[PDB]
RNA sequence: GAUGUCGGCUCAUCACAUCCUGGGGCUGAAGUAGGUCCCAAGGGUAUGGCUGUUCGCCAUUUAAAGUGGUACGCGAGCUGG
RNA sequence: GUGAAGAGGGAAACAACCCAGACCGCCAGCUAAGGUCCCAAAGUCAUGGUUAAGUGGGAAACGAUGUGGGAAGGCCCAGACAGCCAGGAUGUUGGCUUAGAAGCAGCCAUCAUUUAAAGAAAGCGUAAUAGCUCACUGGUCGAGUCGGCCUGCGCGGAAGAU
């Protein structure tokens, strides 16, 4: 259902990670398939109020990172110690 | 804001209402406002003596000539 | 409030409305003189016999002035009657204390015709199944 | 109420937390209550928790209960000085620490376990938040 | 009539209605429910 | 919120005069019928009043509907004017006018001397019937709370001075 | 938008039907009270005529998606319809049925074959005639509107006007 | 290198979280009466016995016989009972 | 670490806090933490967001019909949002129960009737019917609104010896 865009994370370890968090963003990665997990950095509330339904789960995802597409779903999700707000998700490539 | 005191008797704050204070003796509105704003004791003091409010719309300095202020 | 209500309940034997507790109190409280319903009761009662329960719906203007409407027997009273149960079991469906068929009800349906709203023979009938089923009754094709 | 069977030994220390907790998700029920932060509880509020969400749930689905006061916790009585061994025993613990589920459901019918939690909340010591699952 | 806190609401027809920084329960059904603080 | 967003359209051949934000509503058959809008800004148009926020309040929507509402209210009341017919149940109180003096009971040893404004008149049917004649909306219930001061519909056996919305739901007597 | 399509069906429903009547018939109430039109629902469906009553929004719409001839004048304001595509005679005689409890001006007008039938002409309907008189009857409705009524407007405004 | 008490006389003062009148709301309050009760420091708030007694018991007045603090008020005031 | 064994600046005076490690004298400048309307040295700052509490600048449980922004999303002139009026019906006054039993005293029924329409009833009340609003329908009504979630701001709770 819902059609997202996302970024390649440019700086990784904990420094650009708060650096997310700071300004309202968060992390994540796409795994399986034959090919390598891909790291990106979303907006955390861009995808909080579509997540909101549970097709962003149930089916299957537009996500384009670099005019590249190859179809996802989620999985699990990593929350702060005292927000509800999306510390960081996990997804499948369906 | 009721201008709190106690100046020696009977139990309780005593008070006086915002009322008073600008319909009777209407300057002291204005003279208790500057007043903690003031130094200490003693210049605050010398600070303080030098203005006055009047009744009002009956002041007494036509003679030194004011120089009138929009604030 | 203006205090006009349509359609007020009362349920009261053709025999029983002299005095005032088959009655109860509710017409008392609306303004209803117990004695001028009493003399508008028995108007439309002759023909039916003696402590079998009268249907009676009371429409009351602000003023408390009243106009009635009496009526032929409830469905209810004659789907007892003809089932031969003296009561009903006080659950529906679940318990069971006799059955009734679908031409019994045709009858019924025929004797309530002008109480009636319905638009075919067979839909007075089908409001009167749900009745029988509320009294402990099968309604059987 | 939950909790052990038996201990290795009779007496523990009080214990503190770092600052997380790692059943912040709901992985019993398909949704529940979070802690938010950090504290105690004297067991009382398990106790007072579930009565409270039962009489509200009633035999509708189950209730799951998470929090268990595995620890001894001594007062020390008001004649004697400290420094001089641990006080008489005096209630059991169990320590809330920031994400902790408290309580999870998933039988009773979402809206209705959503009211009976905020109902056991009122029998908190503390402010609380409701969670839910979703799919993953 | 109890002063109370913690406002909920005893009929349909409770508006309950915030005069200054004080909640009131105001109500035009029965005033029995006046429940001076929330 | 439906009346939050209500334009008014002021009727034809009353004169809506404007200095922003005290409007005062003027025309043919009835007199001081205003509003100062002090949480809300009002502009007028050339007859439809247009709602929004003044400097240094805080609601949104809160005050904007009670403005309309308002204004709407002195319309109403310098045209065909605001209902009138004013009554008492419960025996040995009265709203018995005379003149410019409403003569009751309390069964007080002075006299409870309610009196109409100078800016309102009335007469009396029946010693129980106060018909109040006059153009502000505001007044009329105005001097019916005086009334009703000490008057008021009880929750129990009902007497009281009746007019507009009223209170009584009906109470029972002790058990028996 | 619409979740549902109950709302939008409706309006293009009682099109459908209302431009085919034979006979329909136009009236007001707001609040018809239900006694006396439970009753004349019931006998609405003995004579085989069909009766709504139907909001504002919906009759606007119903001109908006669909051409009426004679009925959208009477649609301002709160409108019962009662109608019928097969013996329009039914249609009328049902409102004088109604009119025996009710008031008789309650009609705005009527339509016949598409042809304007105005609030007096509409009783000479209702009355109906066995079938020779009745067919007979049905031609002098149509044959009195499409032309003779022209006459009779331009005569009734000019009435009014007249000062002596 | 000193903040020192009970009990008893004298003299008090401050917080109102009011014993009470005074204006008013509710009541499963008709009115009476009881239950519920907000506002409010302004003002009044008893005496003999026994005992070294705070507290106890008893007799009694008045519409009435308060709540909290004071080096658990007060020997640079009184007395060792 | 700091005081102990250290001045000064900030905090209202505050041994241990934040900044800093005082040779001495400087009527020379910058900068730190902290400040910048006056006490008191400097911003009543420029640009945009929001709020009624002296909240700000005093704290919780808890609570509702307190108020705005935002994106995703339902409703959305095919009439909203949801109040007021009018209708509030047929079986039916369901069954049992009871003086009588009427949606609402209790328990079981959770359905059916002409219908564009009216729950065998959401909330009150009644010793209990009675009286009442209510959706839905159809008048008024002609545009924004709310639930989920992120986010600013409020609230009463918050009464003691000067």
């Amino acid at each position: 259902m819902f059609t997202i865009n996302a970024e390649v994370r440019k700086e990784q370890g904990k420094g650009a990670s708060r650096r997310l968090r700071a300004a309202n963003k968060f992390p994540a990665i796409i795994y399986g398939g034959k090919e390598a997990p891909l790291a990106i950095e979303l907006d955390h509330d861009k995808v909080m109020n579509m997540q909101a339904k549970a097709e962003f789960y149930s089916e299957v995802l537009t996500i384009v990172v670099d005019g590249k597409e190859i179809k996802v779903k989620a999985q699990d999700v990593q929350r702060h110690p005292y927000k509800p707000k999306l510390q960081h998700i996990d997804f499948v490539r369906a | 804001k009721v201008y709190y005191h106690h100046t020696g008797h009977i139990g309780g704050i005593k008070q006086a209402t915002f009322e008073e204070m600008i319909a009777r003796r209407p300057e002291r509105v204005i003279e208790i406002a500057v007043k903690g704003m003031l130094p200490k004791g003693p210049l605050g003091r010398a600070m303080f003596r030098k203005l006055k409010v009047y009744a009002g719309n009956e002041h007494n300095h036509a003679a030194q000539q004011p120089q009138v202020l929009d604030i | 409030a203006k205090k006009v209500q349509a359609y007020v309940k009362l349920q009261v034997a053709a025999g029983m409305a002299n005095p005032s507790p088959p009655v109860g109190p509710a017409l008392g409280q609306q303004g209803v003189n117990i004695m001028e319903f009493c003399k508008a009761f028995n108007a439309k009662t002759d023909s039916i016999e003696k402590g079998l329960p009268i249907p009676v719906v009371i429409t009351v203007y602000a003023d408390r002035s009243f106009t009635f409407v009496t009526k032929t027997p409830p469905a209810a009273v004659l789907l007892k009657k003809a089932a031969g149960i003296k009561s009903g079991s006080g659950k529906p469906n679940k318990d069971k204390v006799g059955k009734i068929s679908r031409a019994q009800l045709q009858e019924i349906a025929q004797t309530k015709a002008a109480d009636m709203t319905g638009a075919d023979i067979e839909a007075m009938t089908r409001s009167i199944e749900g009745t029988a089923r509320s009294m402990g009754l099968v309604v059987e094709d | 109420m939950l909790q052990p069977k038996r201990t290795k030994f009779r007496k523990m220390h009080k214990g503190r937390n770092r600052g997380l907790a790692q059943g912040t998700d709901v992985s019993f029920g398909s949704f529940g209550l979070k802690a938010v932060g950090r504290g105690r509880l004297t067991a009382r509020q398990i106790e007072a928790a579930r009565r409270a969400m039962t009489r509200a749930v009633k035999r509708q689905g189950k209730i799951w209960i998470r929090v268990f006061p595995d620890k001894p916790i001594t007062e020390k009585p008001l004649a004697v000085r400290m420094g001089k061994g641990k006080g008489n025993v005096e209630y059991w613990v169990a320590l809330i620490q920031p994400g902790k589920v408290l309580y999870e459901m998933d039988g009773v019918p979402e809206e209705l376990a959503r009211e009976a939690f905020k109902l056991a909340a009122a029998k908190l010591p503390i402010k609380t938040t409701f969670v839910t699952k979703t799919v993953m | 009539m109890k002063v109370r806190a913690s406002v909920k609401k005893l009929c349909r027809n409770c508006k309950i209605v915030k005069r200054d920084g004080v909640i009131r329960v105001i109500c035009s059904a029965e005033p029995k429910h006046k429940q001076r603080q929330g | 919120s439906r009346v939050a967003k209500a334009p008014v359209v002021v009727p034809a051949g009353v004169d809506v005069k404007i200095n922003g934000q005290v409007i005062t509503i003027k025309g043919k058959n009835g007199e001081l019928t205003r509003t100062l809008n002090d949480a809300v800004e009002v502009k007028h148009a050339d007859n439809t009043l247009t709602f929004g926020p003044r400097d240094g309040y805080a609601d949104g929507w809160a005050q904007a509907g009670t403005a309309r509402a308002l204004l709407n209210s002195m319309v109403i009341g310098v045209t065909e004017g605001f209902t009138k017919k004013l009554q008492l149940v419960g025996v040995g109180y009265r709203a018995a006018v005379k003149g410019n003096v409403i003569n009751l009971s309390l069964g007080f040893s002075h006299p409870v001397d309610h009196q109409l404004p100078a800016g309102i008149t009335a007469e009396c049917p029946t010693q129980t019937e106060i018909v109040l004649k006059g153009a502000d909306k505001q007044v009329i219930g105005q001097v019916a709370a005086d009334l009703r001061a000490y008057r008021r519909p009880e929750p129990y056996k009902g007497k009281g001075v009746r007019y507009a919305d009223e209170v009584v739901r009906t109470k029972e007597a002790k058990k028996k | 938008a619409l979740n549902l399509q109950d709302k939008q069906a409706i309006v293009a429903e009682v099109s459908e039907v209302a431009k085919g009547a034979l006979s329909a018939v136009v009236a007001d109430s707001r609040g018809v009270t239900v006694d006396k039109m439970t009753e004349l629902r019931k006998a609405g469906r003995e004579a085989g005529v069909y009766m709504r009553v139907v909001r504002n929004t919906l009759l606007r719409r119903a001109v908006e998606g669909t051409p009426f001839e004679c009925l959208k004048d009477a649609f301002v304001g709160p409108t019962l319809i009662a109608y019928s595509m097969e013996h329009p005679g039914a249609a009328a005689r049902l409102f004088k049925e109604f009119a025996k409890a009710n008031a008789k001006f309650e009609v705005k007008a009527a339509a016949f074959e598409g042809e304007l039938i105005p609030a007096s002409q509409i009783d000479r309907l209702a009355t109906l005639p066995t079938y020779e008189e009745a067919i007979a009857r049905l031609m002098a409705t149509m044959k009195e509107a499409s032309a003779g009524k022209l006459v009779r407007t331009l005569a009734a405004v000019r009435d009014a006007k007249e000062a002596a």
